[PDB]
C-alpha cells in the first residue's frame, strides 16, 4: 500500500528533474549560440535586425548601384520594407538606435560613427569595418598657387602623425565615455543564496520558539474537533466562492505598434468554468 | 594600414584545474563558505534545543553527503533541524544541474575568443610578443610616432630579447605559426588579408588599421596620363570595380572558405584526479598522525 | 557640400563656392568623388573613412 | 549587486544573530551563578564557549578570502583576546575546557563580570555593522 | 627510436638531441621511476618481515610503500596521458593529415603493473592482521 | 580504529561511483576523507559524461541535409561537381542569379579537379 506511492513519487522526481537539467542546458545553449552582428554579411542573413541608411546622400545612393552583391541584397531589403527603414536625417537615425534596442542597425559614415559612439549618451558602438573606402580632402579651387604646397603639407602632415594627433584629440580626448566571462556568475544563480540564508534564518528562528515550546511546559482532544470542522465549512465554501464570481483566467489581447513596440490591446476576458 | 597578425585562437591546451570551468570563481567560493555556514547552523539546532549525534564533525558529514548527492546515513529529526536540511537539499538541486547544465554548454557551442582587440590590448600586456620587419615603413613608423601608445610599443621591441625583429616576411609569418600564438607580427593590412586567405590557414587579422597609407598609381612628373589615371581611378572607385576586383583576388580566388564534438579527453578532467590522489595522500597522512595520537 | 542642380547646371555649396569664386580653400569634409574631381582639385586624403 | 563579499555578511549576520543568543544565555547563567550550582554552571558554561570561540574564528577567515580588510580588522581585535582567551587561564583537567571550576569569588567573577557586558556589546555592535555593509553592497 | 620515416632506427634521446618534439613527456619522466623507487624499498621491507617475526610493525609499513607504489604510479599515467593529448590538439589543424597515438605494450605492463602492486598491497596488509593479531 | 574490509570497501567505492550510496559510511577523519575526495570525484566525471553526451546528440541533430542550391552554396566541406563539356557547365558561368555566381566561383579556383569528364565517372564519385 506504501510503496506505490513512494513508488510512483520516486519517478515523478526522475522526470521533473531531469526536464530542468536537461532545460537549463538548453538556455544556456541557445544563448551561447547567439552571436553580435561583426560584418555585412552578418546583417544580410538578419531579417530580425532591420537595417537603416539616410533618406538622401551617398549612402543610399552606394547601395543602389552595388554590384558586390552582398550589398545587392541589402539593398534588395531596404526598398521593400514596411515600415519605413530610410529615416531622413542622422539625428532620428541615431534616435532610432537610442530607442528601439536590438531591432534598428543605422548605416553611416565611419567619423560620424566613431564621434558619436564617445559622446553622451554612450549608448551605441561601430561594429564591423568599412564597407567602401572613401576619402575626404583639402579643396584647392582649379590651378591655383595653393595646389601643389597643401598637398605637399597635407602628406606632412600625415607621416609626423599631427593627422592622428588631431583626430585623437577630437574624437577620443574630448570624448564622454573610455577606451563575457563564458559562466554562471551570482547573478544567476542569486535566488538559491538567498532561499539559503534565508531558509537557514527560518530555521534557528523556530529553534527559538521549539526551545520556548517544550521546555517551559515542562516546569489535544476537543482542538482538532474544533479547528478540523472550521476548516471544512469554510473550505466547503473556498471552493463555493472560487467556483463561481467569475475570474480565474484574464487575457489581455493585444497588439504591437512598432513605434516604442507600444502595447495596445484587442480585448479582455474572464471566463470562469461556464460563464465567459 | 599597419595590422595585427596573430594565429587563429586554438582551442585550448585545457590546464588542469578545468571542472571547474562552468560555474565562476565566485560561485565555487560561495559554495564553500555556505558549506560550513549550513554545517555549522545544523550544528546549533542539533545540539542546542535537542529533541544530539550531530556533532560538528558529524554535520559537516551530513552537507558534504548532501552537497555530491550521495546521500546521507543520519537524518535530521526535529522541526528546526530538518529545514535546514530542507534548503541546503534544495540548493544541491540546482547546483549540480547548473553545473551539469553550463557544462553541456561549453561542449555544444565552442566559441574561442582572441585575447587581444586592439594594439592597446597589446600594449596592456606583456605576455604576448610583438614583431615587425627589420628595415621597412613598418619599423620606421613607431620610432618617430608621437602619440604614446606606439610609443609604449616602440620601447618594447626596442630593448626585449630574443630577437623581435625578422629579416623578411615569410619568417615572420612563420614566425607565428610555429610558436602558437606568442608573437603578434605586425603587417601591412593588405598583407594581413592575404596570409589569412592563403593556405595552411593559421592566422587572422585582429583589430583595425593603425596608420594610414595609401597605395597609388603613379605617373612621372608633368606626364599627360596624369589627368586620365587620376580621373579613371576615381571612376573605377564609384563604379564598384576596385572592390569587385578586389573580392576576386583576396577572397574569392583563395582558400579556407567562408562540428564533430569529440570525446573527452583525459585531460579536462585530469584536474580531479590529481584532487583525488591528493585526497588521499592527506587521509594516509591524516591515518599516522591519528595513529601515533593513540 | 556639393550639388549639380541638372536643370541649371549651378553648383551649390562648398563647392559652389570654391569653382565660383569665393573662396580659395575648404578645409572641411569634402568627400573625393568623381564628379568633384573635375571642377576643383583635391589633395591627397587627410581622412581615410 | 550579489557579489562573493555580499555574501559574507549576509552569513555572518544570520550567524551572529545566535551569537547573541550565546551571550544572553551566557550572562543570565552566571547571574544564577552570583545570585540565587558549581557544578551545573560547570557543564552548562563549558559547552557555550566554545561554538563562539570557533564562530568568531570562522569571521576572520571568512573576510579573509572576501578582501574586506576593514571589516577584518575590526574583529582582530575581539580575536586577540580570544586568542589569548584560548591561553588565559586554561585552568586545569586536560578536558575541553572553560568557566569550570571554583566560582563564586571575586577574582575570578569580575574576569567573569568582563565576558558578560563586553561580549554582548561587541555582537551587538556587529550585527548592526554587518547589516550595514550587507545592505551597502547589494544596493551599490 | 623512429620506424618509419628514416627507416634506420636510430635510439635518439630528447636529452639534448636535434614537429614530435617528444619533451611533453619530460615533464612527466620521474613519476613512474619514483614509483619504482617506493616498490624498491618495499620490496627490501618484504622478505625482512619474513625473515624476523619478532618485530611487530613490518607487514604494514612495508605495505605502505606497496600502496604509494601505485598512486605514484597513477599520476605518473594521468600526467603521461596529459601530456600526450594537450600535444595532440594545439597542433594546427590539416584536414589531409591523421595523427594516431596508439599505445605500446610496457603501458600495457605499467597498467598491468598497478593491478598486481595493489594486490601485494592488500596482501601484505592481511598478513598485518593475522600475524599481529596473534602476536 | 570492523565492517571495512576490501569485500566491503570495494562497495562503498561502487556504491559512490554511481551515485546510489550505500549504508556504509566511514566514522573517521582518515577515512572521511577518501570518501570525500572519492565523492567529489564522481560529482564531476558523471556531469562530464551527462553534459557531454547531451553534446554529441545535439551536435547530430543540427545536421541538416543538404535540400537546396544555396544550402549547397555555403558548405565548403561538401564540394560541387559539373561533367567538362555541356550545357549544365554554360549555364553556371553566364549565370547572373548569383546563387550560381558563387557556385561557379568555387568551380574554377577549386583543388583538385571537381570537374568529372563523363557521367559515368561523375556518378562513381558520388
Ligand atoms: C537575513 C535573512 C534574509 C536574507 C536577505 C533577504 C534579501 O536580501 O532579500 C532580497 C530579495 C529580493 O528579491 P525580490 O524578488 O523580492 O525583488 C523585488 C524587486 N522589486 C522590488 C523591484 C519588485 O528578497 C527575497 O526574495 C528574499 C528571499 C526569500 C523570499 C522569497 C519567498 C520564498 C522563499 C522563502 C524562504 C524560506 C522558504 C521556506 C524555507
Ligand atoms: C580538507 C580538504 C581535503 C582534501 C582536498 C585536497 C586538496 C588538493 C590536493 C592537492 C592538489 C594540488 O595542489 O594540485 C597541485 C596544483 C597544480 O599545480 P599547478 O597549478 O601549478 O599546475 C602547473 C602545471 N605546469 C607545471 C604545466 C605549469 O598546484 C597548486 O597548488 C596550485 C596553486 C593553488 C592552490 C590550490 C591547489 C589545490 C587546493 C589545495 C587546498
Ligand atoms: C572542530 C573543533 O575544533 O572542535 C569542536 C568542539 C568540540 O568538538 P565536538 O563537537 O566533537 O564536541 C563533542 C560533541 N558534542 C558537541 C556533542 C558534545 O566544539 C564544537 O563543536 C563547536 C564547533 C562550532 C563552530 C565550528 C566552526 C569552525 C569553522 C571554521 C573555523 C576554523
Ligand atoms: C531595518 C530595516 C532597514 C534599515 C533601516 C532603514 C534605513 C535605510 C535602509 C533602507 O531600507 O533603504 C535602502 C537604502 C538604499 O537606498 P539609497 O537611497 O541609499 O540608494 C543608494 C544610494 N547610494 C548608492 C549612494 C547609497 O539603504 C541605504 O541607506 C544605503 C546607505 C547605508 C546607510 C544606512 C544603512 C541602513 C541602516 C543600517 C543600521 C540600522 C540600525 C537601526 C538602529
Ligand atoms: C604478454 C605480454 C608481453 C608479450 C609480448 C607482446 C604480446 C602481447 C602484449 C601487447 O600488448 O601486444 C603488443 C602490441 C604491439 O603491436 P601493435 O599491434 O600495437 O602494432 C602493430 C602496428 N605497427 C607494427 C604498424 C606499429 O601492443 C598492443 O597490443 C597495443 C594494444 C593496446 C595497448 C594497451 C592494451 C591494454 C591496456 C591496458 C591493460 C589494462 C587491463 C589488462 C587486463
Ligand atoms: C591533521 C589532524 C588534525 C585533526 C586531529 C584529529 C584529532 C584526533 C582525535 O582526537 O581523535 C581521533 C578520532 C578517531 O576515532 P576512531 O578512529 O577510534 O573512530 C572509531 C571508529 N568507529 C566509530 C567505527 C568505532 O577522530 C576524530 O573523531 C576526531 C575528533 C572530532 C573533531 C574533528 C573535527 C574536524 C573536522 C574536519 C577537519 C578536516
Ligand atoms: C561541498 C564542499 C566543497 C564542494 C566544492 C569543491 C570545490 C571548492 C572550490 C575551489 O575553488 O576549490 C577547488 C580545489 C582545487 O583548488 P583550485 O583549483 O581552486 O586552485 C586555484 C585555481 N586557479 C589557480 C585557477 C584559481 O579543489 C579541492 O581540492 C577542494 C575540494 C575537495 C573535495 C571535498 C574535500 C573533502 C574533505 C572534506 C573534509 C571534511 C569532510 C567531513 C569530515
Ligand atoms: C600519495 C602519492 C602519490 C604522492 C602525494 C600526491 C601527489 C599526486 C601530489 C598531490 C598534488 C600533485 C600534484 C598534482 C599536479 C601537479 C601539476 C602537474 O603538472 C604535475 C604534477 C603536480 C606538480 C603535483 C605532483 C605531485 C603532487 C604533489
Ligand atoms: O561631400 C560630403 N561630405 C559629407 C560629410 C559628412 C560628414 F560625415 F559630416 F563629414 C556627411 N554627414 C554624414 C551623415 O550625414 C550628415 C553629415 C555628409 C557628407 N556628404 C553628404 P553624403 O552624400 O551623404 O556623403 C557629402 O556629400
Ligand atoms: O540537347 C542535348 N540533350 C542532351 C540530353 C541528355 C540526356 F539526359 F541523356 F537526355 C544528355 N546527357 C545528360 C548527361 O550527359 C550525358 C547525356 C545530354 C544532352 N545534351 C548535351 P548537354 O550540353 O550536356 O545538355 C544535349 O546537348
Amino acid at each position: 500500500s506504501g510503496r506505490i506511492v513512494g513508488g510512483v513519487w520516486w519517478f515523478f522526481t526522475l522526470i521533473i528533474i531531469s526536464s530542468y537539467t536537461a532545460n537549463l542546458a538548453a538556455f544556456l545553449t541557445v544563448e551561447r549560440m547567439v552571436s553580435p552582428i561583426e560584418s555585412a554579411e552578418d546583417l544580410s542573413k538578419q531579417t530580425e535586425i532591420a537595417y537603416g541608411t539616410l533618406d538622401s546622400g551617398s549612402t543610399k545612393e552606394f547601395f543602389r548601384r552595388s554590384k558586390i552583391a552582398v550589398f545587392d541584397k541589402m539593398w534588395t531589403y531596404m526598398r521593400s520594407a514596411e515600415p519605413s527603414v530610410f529615416v531622413r536625417t542622422t539625428a532620428e537615425g541615431v534616435a532610432r538606435v537610442r530607442k528601439s534596442k536590438g531591432k534598428y542597425a543605422y548605416l553611416l559614415e565611419s567619423t560620424m560613427n566613431e564621434y558619436i559612439e564617445q559622446r553622451k549618451p554612450c549608448d551605441t558602438m561601430k561594429v564591423g569595418g568599412n564597407l567602401d573606402s572613401k576619402g575626404y580632402g583639402i579643396a584647392t579651387p582649379k590651378g591655383s598657387s595653393l595646389g601643389t604646397p597643401v598637398n605637399l603639407a597635407v602628406l606632412k602632415l600625415s607621416e609626423q602623425g599631427v593627422l592622428d594627433k588631431l583626430k585623437n584629440k577630437w574624437w577620443y580626448d574630448k570624448g564622454e565615455c573610455g577606451a563575457k566571462t563564458s559562466a554562471l556568475s551570482l547573478s544567476n544563480v542569486a535566488g538559491v543564496f538567498y532561499i539559503l540564508v534565508g531558509g537557514l534564518g527560518l530555521a534557528m528562528l523556530v529553534a527559538l520558539i521549539e526551545f520556548c515550546y517544550k521546555s517551559r511546559a515542562e516546569a489535544g482532544r476537543k482542538a482538532l474537533t474544533l479547528l478540523s470542522s472550521v476548516f471544512a465549512v469554510c473550505g466547503l465554501g473556498l471552493l463555493g466562492i472560487a467556483v463561481s464570481t467569475d475570474y480565474w483566467l484574464y487575457l489581455e489581447e493585444g497588439i504591437i505598434l512598432p513605434q516604442n513596440q507600444s502595447t495596445e490591446v484587442k480585448m479582455s476576458l474572464h471566463s470562469g468554468l461556464w460563464r465567459v | 594600414g599597419i595590422s595585427i597578425m596573430i594565429k587563429k585562437p586554438q582551442k585550448s591546451k585545457p590546464g588542469v584545474f578545468s571542472f571547474l570551468d562552468p560555474l565562476a570563481y565566485e560561485i565555487w567560493m560561495c559554495i564553500v563558505f555556505a558549506y560550513i555556514g549550513v554545517s555549522v547552523v545544523l550544528f546549533l539546532v542539533s545540539r542546542f534545543s535537542p529533541y544530539n549525534e550531530f556533532g560538528i564533525f558529524n554535520s559537516l558529514w551530513f552537507s558534504l553527503g548532501a552537497f555530491m548527492q550521495q546521500g546521507c546515513d543520519i537524518s535530521p529529526r526535529s522541526l528546526s533541524g530538518r529545514i535546514v536540511g530542507g534548503v541546503w537539499w534544495f540548493f544541491t538541486l540546482i547546483i549540480i544541474s547548473s553545473y551539469t547544465a553550463n557544462l553541456a554548454a561549453f561542449l555544444t557551442v565552442e566559441r574561442m575568443v582572441s585575447p587581444i582587440e586592439s594594439a592597446e590590448d597589446l600594449s596592456k600586456q606583456t605576455e604576448i610578443a610583438y614583431g615587425t620587419l627589420d628595415s621597412g615603413s613598418t619599423k620606421e613608423f613607431f620610432r618617430r610616432s608621437k602619440i604614446a601608445v606606439f610609443d609604449k610599443m616602440w620601447t618594447y621591441m626596442r630593448s626585449a630579447e630574443p630577437s623581435v625583429f625578422v629579416r623578411t616576411t615569410a619568417e615572420g609569418v612563420a614566425r607565428v605559426r610555429k610558436s602558437k600564438g606568442k608573437y603578434a607580427y605586425l603587417l601591412e593590412s593588405t598583407m594581413n588579408e592575404y596570409i589569412e586567405q592563403r593556405k595552411p590557414c593559421d592566422t587572422m587579422k585582429v583589430g583595425g588599421n593603425l596608420d594610414s597609407k595609401g597605395y597609388g598609381i603613379a605617373t612621372p612628373k608633368g606626364s599627360s596620363l596624369g589627368t586620365p589615371v587620376n580621373l579613371a581611378v576615381l571612376k573605377l572607385s564609384e563604379q564598384g570595380v576596385l572592390d569587385k576586383l578586389k573580392n576576386k583576388w583576396w577572397y574569392d580566388k583563395g582558400e579556407c572558405g567562408a562540428e564533430k564534438t569529440s570525446a573527452l579527453s583525459l585531460s579536462n578532467v585530469a584536474g580531479v584526479f590529481y584532487i583525488l590522489v591528493g585526497g588521499l595522500g592527506l587521509a594516509m597522512l591524516v591515518a599516522l598522525i591519528e595513529f601515533c595520537y593513540k | 557640400y556639393g550639388a549639380r542642380d541638372a536643370d541649371t547646371k549651378i553648383w551649390n555649396g562648398m563647392v559652389g563656392e570654391l569653382v565660383y569664386g569665393k573662396a580659395d580653400i575648404a578645409i572641411a569634409p569634402l568627400t573625393i568623388t568623381l564628379v568633384r574631381e573635375e571642377v576643383i582639385d583635391f589633395s591627397k586624403p587627410f581622412m581615410s573613412l | 549587486a550579489f557579489t562573493f563579499a555580499a555574501f559574507c555578511y549576509m552569513l555572518t549576520l544570520v550567524l551572529c544573530a545566535s551569537l547573541i543568543f550565546f551571550v544572553i544565555w551566557h550572562i543570565i547563567a552566571f547571574d544564577e551563578l552570583r545570585t540565587d550550582n558549581i557544578e551545573r554552571i560547570c557543564c552548562l558554561l563549558r559547552k557555550l564557549v566554545v561554538p563562539e570561540y570557533s564562530i568568531h574564528g570562522l569571521f576572520c577567515l571568512m573576510f579573509l578570502c572576501a578582501a574586506e580588510w576593514v571589516t577584518l580588522g575590526l574583529n582582530i581585535p575581539l580575536l586577540f583576546y580570544h586568542l589569548w582567551r584560548y591561553f588565559h587561564r586554561p585552568a586545569d583537567g586536560s578536558e575541553v575546557m572553560y568557566d569550570a571550576v571554583s566560582i563564586m569569588n571575586a577574582d575570578i567573577l569580575n574576569y567573569c563580570q568582563k565576558e558578560s557586558w563586553c561580549k554582548l556589546a561587541f555582537y551587538l555592535l556587529s550585527f548592526f555593522y554587518y547589516l550595514y555593509s550587507m545592505v551597502y553592497t547589494l544596493v551599490s | 627510436c623512429f620506424l618509419a620515416g628514416e627507416e634506420r632506427g636510430r635510439c635518439f634521446t630528447i636529452e639534448y638531441v636535434m614537429v614530435n618534439v617528444l619533451k611533453m613527456i619530460r615533464s612527466a619522466t620521474p613519476f613512474p621511476l619514483v614509483s619504482l623507487f617506493f616498490m624498491f624499498i618495499g620490496f627490501i621491507l618484504s622478505n625482512i618481515g619474513h625473515i624476523r617475526p619478532h618485530r611487530t610493525i613490518l607487514a604494514f609499513v612495508s605495505g605502505i610503500f606497496f600502496i604509494l607504489s601505485g598512486l605514484s604510479l597513477v599520476v605518473g599515467l594521468v600526467l603521461y596521458i596529459s601530456s600526450i593529448n594537450d600535444e595532440m590538439l594545439n597542433r594546427t589543424k590539416d584536414a589531409e593529415t591523421y595523427f594516431n597515438y596508439k599505445y605500446g605494450w610496457s603501458f600495457a605492463f605499467a597498467a598491468i603493473s598497478f593491478l598486481l602492486t595493489e594486490s601485494a598491497g592488500v596482501m601484505s596488509v592481511y598478513l598485518f592482521m593475522k600475524r599481529y593479531t596473534a602476536e
